[PDB]
């Protein structure tokens, strides 16, 4: 039994209503008792899943009133009536109709904005240098060096979500300190959502 | 630093037996404790790492275990070529620290020495010196008494002894005894004798020569 | 409630080695309704084992659950390198249904002190009205390192964000970045910026600093 | 197929400086942390210092920390140890070693002996040991060299079975050792037997044939 969610990512202004759909490849309505064997989960970065709903619509203990699933048979829905900062997370549906619990692929939920990136040189007073990619939304950003010519000794760190509701990340490369006078180092930041590429030369 | 304490400090064991070495840490080091074999005349060599994994070309009679503060090195079916000193060592910290070491000795049977005596070489006499050398080879146990006599009378000054380390093949010992004299004194006496006293016989092993023959 | 406590938090093994993850229950789990989940980076969870010891359909040979009531293990008998990820236990005998905090399998490799660097904020960033200071820990293991900002010798608190890479595909190390963010207004109120790094592989902390101009 | 070759081992005056060099071959050098270890006469192993692959890092015990400098040249594939304010405690033989990305210390140089004594360098005189007239024993006495060590072989290392090379003895600020070899009685003097002595400290080599009297 396969669970398909949509949308895959969801941007909804703070306090607004947010809606996620889940469809099963087979009916998970159990003819004999009239129950849906469907559950909903919340998962925040670096944490286990949190059971929110099961039997399609029943709220688990200590799940806030604003969380409410609905629908039955093959098509289901989780709605967050009043979206708050703390509700920003990944949501899965799960079928337990058959001893083979399967989850949807999941849905990311976040706050709207839509901005391009800002790039600044990380350069100090083997040497290290780098790029700081600041204040961009939404994910994702891809960073290369000298249009993918330089890859040895590169580290590009995972993005973090700032208080702003905007993302920031760093990319760094260690190079021969002797070469800083002669060979060019350019970081290439591609932000497909804002329809932008930015190439920042980083100097010593 | 982290203190690694090994026990026992020595182990004397018959061929074919188990030896168990333990190493204890002043604090938790998790996996990161490791065992080195060092044979005489050679550098240390890695054998067990991450307390339990075998480094390659290590025979599988060698084995380790442990976690946190308590770790062990085991040889099952000890044999002659394993004669070595063993060390534990921790990577979970800084500085990285080695244990005190455990010297392995092989128990076996008794063996009387092969005794050979040598007058000074003409090369040494040409340059004005005189050394008498006595080799006592492949004997057990290690405890032995060598004595020098010139014209039947005992001589202790100018004698220099050295023991080889117990053998990697046959687990025997060997000894070199060097009596250095002035060429003056060498030519002043005739009969030179090397006497070995060892538990394998009540009658001492005597080897000799006469200078003027 | 039944609280499930996973041990250890992170288990360090090489591919080929067997792993034993533990799930300890505060309160007896009825009918051994104890389930194990795999979760890989950027993927929804995967049922591995249910009923303490029943392998789900489509799950390979090497995953097996053991134990009853309060003591449960997941054994991964012959580790594939794709298998190094998060594993959750979860009980369905009694409400409310809650997850173990998780065990992450990572690849073991010696111990490596970080290569540290610090970066002042660029002129372009200061003109835009914000000051981000970056401290870089390069190619270290294990992941446990303490990063402390000192601004005019004053230990900072909760105005800095750390980002850490996935374990490296060549040498199995991590890199880490800490970014201290102040307004231009506030950044220009202090002279000396320092990140002090404590790591297991260092004898003592290494400090990296700059004075503005 | 890996080789680490130490050089610079020998005598030094107290209070002076010493540099060791280690040349590594048969492994991607610029991909590895490299370490020095030393072993005193008393046989205890003492970790000294390490380097990450960019010389942009070090790991050294306090004890020494502010006394020696560790460094390396990638392109030249060589490792270096600078000692300053040299003392009694620094008299040891020094080991070069790889640090290893999945295995602590799998590779050790043979080790280079460092001696701290105002004593003057001296080459040995080499004297053969032949009988006064089943198996026959021969030897040679290597007298009056400084400092340690020498390397002694028989028939350029082709005779290594049935050889006993004895530990040196220090006498009037000069070392003396002997070495013995046992062959079947009909082999000598019918076939030629030569002992070969290299003394790296004086850059000399002597091949002394054993002569019937
Ligand atoms: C295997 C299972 C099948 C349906 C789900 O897809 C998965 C399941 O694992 C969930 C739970 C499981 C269900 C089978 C039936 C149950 C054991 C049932 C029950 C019946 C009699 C009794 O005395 O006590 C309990 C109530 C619920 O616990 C059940
Ligand atoms: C959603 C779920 C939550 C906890 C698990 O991590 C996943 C889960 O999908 C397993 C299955 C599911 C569980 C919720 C509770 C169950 C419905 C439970 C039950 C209770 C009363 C009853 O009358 O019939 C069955 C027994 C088991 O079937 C349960």
């Amino acid at each position: 039994i396969v669970m398909t969610q949509s949308p895959d990512s969801l941007a909804v202004s703070l306090g607004e209503r947010a809606t996620i759909n889940c469809k099963s490849s087979q009916s998970v309505l159990y003819s004999s008792n009239n129950k849906n064997y469907l559950a909903w989960f919340q998962q925040k970065p670096g944490q286990p899943p949190k059971l929110l709903i099961y039997w399609a619509s029943l709220r688990e203990s200590g799940v806030s009133d604003r969380f409410s699933g609905s629908g039955s048979g093959t098509d289901f829905t989780l709605t967050i009536s009043g979206l708050q900062a703390e509700d920003v997370a990944v949501y899965y549906c799960q079928q337990y109709y058959s001893i083979l619990w399967t989850f949807g692929q999941g849905t990311k939920v976040e706050i709207k904005s839509t901005k391009g990136p800002s790039v600044f040189p990380l350069a100090p007073c083997t040497a290290a240098l780098g790029c700081l990619v600041k204040d961009y939304f939404p994910e994702p950003v891809t960073v290369s060096w000298n249009s993918g010519a330089l890859t040895s000794g590169v580290h590009t760190f995972p993005a973090v979500l700032q208080s702003s509701g905007l993302y920031s990340l760093s990319s760094v490369v260690t190079v021969p300190s002797s070469s800083l006078g002669t060979k060019t180092y350019t970081c290439n930041v591609d932000h497909k959502p804002s329809n932008t590429k930015v190439d920042k030369r980083v100097e010593s | 630093s982290i203190v690694m304490t090994q026990t026992p400090k020595f182990l004397f064991v018959s061929a074919g037996d188990r030896v168990t070495i333990t190493c204890k840490a002043s604090q938790s080091v998790s996996n990161d404790v490791e065992w080195y074999q060092q044979k005489p005349g050679q550098s240390p060599k890695l054998m067990i790492y991450f307390a339990s994994k075998r480094y390659n070309g290590v025979p599988d009679r060698f084995t380790g275990s442990g976690f946190g503060t308590e770790f062990t090195f085991t040889i099952s079916t000890v044999q002659a070529e394993d004669l070595a000193v063993y060390f534990c060592q921790q990577d979970y910290s800084s500085p990285w620290t080695f244990g005190g070491g455990t010297k392995l000795e092989i128990k076996r049977a008794d063996a009387a020495p092969t005794v050979s005596i040598f007058p000074p070489s003409s090369e040494q006499l040409t340059s004005g010196g005189a050394s008498v050398v006595c080799f006592l080879n492949n004997f057990y146990p290690k405890d032995i008494n060598v004595k020098w006599k010139i014209d039947g009378s005992e001589r202790q000054n100018g004698v220099l002894n050295s023991w080889t380390d117990q053998d990697s093949k046959d687990s025997t010992y060997s000894m070199s005894s060097t009596l250095t004299l002035t060429k003056d004194e060498y030519e002043r006496h005739n009969s030179y004798t090397c006497e070995a006293t060892h538990k394998t016989s009540t009658s001492p092993i005597v080897k000799s020569f006469n200078r003027g023959e | 409630e039944i609280v499930l406590t996973q041990s250890p938090g992170t288990l360090s093994l090489s591919p080929g080695e067997r792993a034993t993850l533990s799930c300890r229950a505060s309160q007896s789990v009825g009918n051994n309704y104890l389930a194990w989940f795999q979760q890989k980076p950027g993927q929804a969870p995967r049922l591995l084992i249910y009923g303490a010891s029943s392998r789900a359909t489509g799950i390979p040979d090497r995953f097996s659950g053991s134990g009853s009531g309060t003591d449960f293990t997941l054994t991964i008998s012959r580790l594939e390198p794709e298998d190094f990820v998060v594993y959750y236990c979860q009980q369905y005998s009694r409400s409310p249904y809650i997850f173990g905090q998780g065990t992450k399998l990572e690849i073991k490799r010696t111990v490596a002190a970080p290569s540290v660097f610090i970066f002042p904020p660029s002129d372009e960033q200061l003109k835009s009205g914000t000051a981000s200071v970056v401290c870089l820990l390069n190619n270290f293991y294990p992941r446990e390192a303490k990063v402390q900002w000192k601004v005019d010798n004053a230990l900072q608190s909760g105005n800095s964000q750390e980002s850490v890479t996935e374990q490296d595909s060549k040498d199995s190390t991590y890199s880490l970045s800490s970014t201290l963010t102040l307004s231009k207004a506030d950044y220009e109120k202090h002279k000396v910026y320092a990140c002090e790094v404590t790591h297991q592989g260092l004898s003592s902390p290494v400090t990296k600093s700059f004075n503005r101009g | 197929e890996v080789k680490l070759l130490e050089s610079g081992g020998g005598l030094v005056q107290p209070g002076r400086s010493l540099r060791l060099s280690c040349i590594a071959s048969g492994f991607d050098f610029s991909g590895y942390w490299m370490t020095w270890v030393r072993q005193a006469p008393g046989k205890g192993l003492e970790w000294i210092g390490d380097i990450n692959p960019d010389s942009s890092t070090i790991n050294s015990t306090p004890s020494l920390k502010d006394k020696v400098i560790i460094s390396r040249d990638n392109a030249k594939n060589t490792l270096f140890l600078q000692m300053s304010k040299v003392r009694s405690e620094d008299t040891a033989l020094y080991y070069c070693a790889q640090r290893g990305n999945y295995v602590p210390f799998p590779y050790w140089g043979q080790g280079t002996l460092v001696t701290v004594s105002a004593a003057k360098t001296t080459p040995p005189s080499v004297y053969p040991l032949a009988p006064g007239s089943s198996m026959v024993t021969l030897g040679c006495l290597v007298k009056g060299y400084f400092p340690e060590p020498v390397t002694v072989t028989w028939n350029s290392g082709s005779l290594s079975s049935g050889v006993h090379t004895f530990p040196a003895v220090l006498q009037s600020d000069l070392y003396t050792l002997s070495s013995s070899v046992t062959v079947p009685s009909s082999t000598w003097p019918s076939e030629t037997v030569t002992c070969n002595v290299a003394h790296p400290a004086s850059s000399t080599k002597v091949d002394k044939k054993i002569v019937p009297r």
